[PDB]
């Protein structure tokens, strides 16, 4: 996150850090004691060396660490140039007992619509400057949902954002999630509700003609359910 | 699209 502020330590107990040899790759949100929802494009990886770390603020510090028993990509997932259905569900090789620092974020209803204008945030440990290095500490950013017809404008996403994608804006020119931030949960509204999962941008994180975009959770709540076995 |  470029231009975010540090979170209060442990104020977002649902954050996961998906890592490869203790090196952080993407965020993820904990949607059940045994499952973390992240972005599919994060998993283009040798799974043996992957770990989920839970309960974190400082990135180099223990936290609760889990092995992954199964990485389930959305069935209709298409990578770049498509980058469609960019979700994957990671299964923990243990089971979380909720606590003060580790706790799951609830799913939205399937009927939830994320209307333009919605006030949201987005936490992540990703880069804090173009070309730079990951954040030492979990940070956050305020994001407003823009109108999709308008992000699809030829100068912006030029037609390529589908109904399941939520287009986003900071308050400023110079704030943007960035390398390392995908998989992070977009939460919206007063009651801080799960709304999306970060997916992509363009190469320059703050590019104003390429607002960041996340995948709405609601349209995939059903699948999340079937996969996680609950209802 | 550069995925993050």
């Amino acid at each position: 996150i470029i231009g975010g502020r540090e979170v209060i330590p442990h104020s977002r107990p649902y954050m996961a850090s998906l890592q490869r040899n203790g090196s952080h790759l993407c965020g993820g949100v904990l949607v059940h004691p045994k499952w973390v929802l992240t972005a599919a494009h994060c998993l283009a990886q040798r799974m043996a060396q992957l770990r989920l770390v839970l309960g974190l603020h400082t990135l180099d510090s223990p936290g609760l660490t889990f092995h992954i028993k199964a990485a389930i990509q959305h069935p209709r997932y298409k990578p770049v140039p498509a980058l469609e259905n960019d979700l994957a569900l990671l299964q923990l090789d243990g089971k979380v007992k909720p606590s003060r620092t580790i706790r799951p974020l609830a799913l939205p209803s399937k009927r939830q619509v994320v209307a333009a204008g919605t006030r949201c945030s987005m936490a992540g440990w990703g880069l804090t400057h173009q070309g730079g290095r990951l954040s030492r500490v979990l940070r956050e950013l305020d994001l407003q949902v823009l109108d999709t017809r308008m992000c699809n404008n030829s100068r912006f996403w030029n037609g390529s954002l589908s109904p399941s994608m939520v287009c986003l804006a900071a308050d400023s020119k110079d704030q943007a999630p960035c390398k390392g931030d995908s998989g992070g949960p977009l939460v919206c509204g007063k009651g801080r509700v799960l709304a999306g999962v970060l997916s992509f941008s363009s190469r320059v994180c703050t590019d104003i003609f390429k607002p960041p975009v996340a995948t709405a959770v609601a349209p995939y709540v059903s699948w999340i359910r079937k996969v996680t076995g609950r209802s | 699209k550069v995925p993050l």
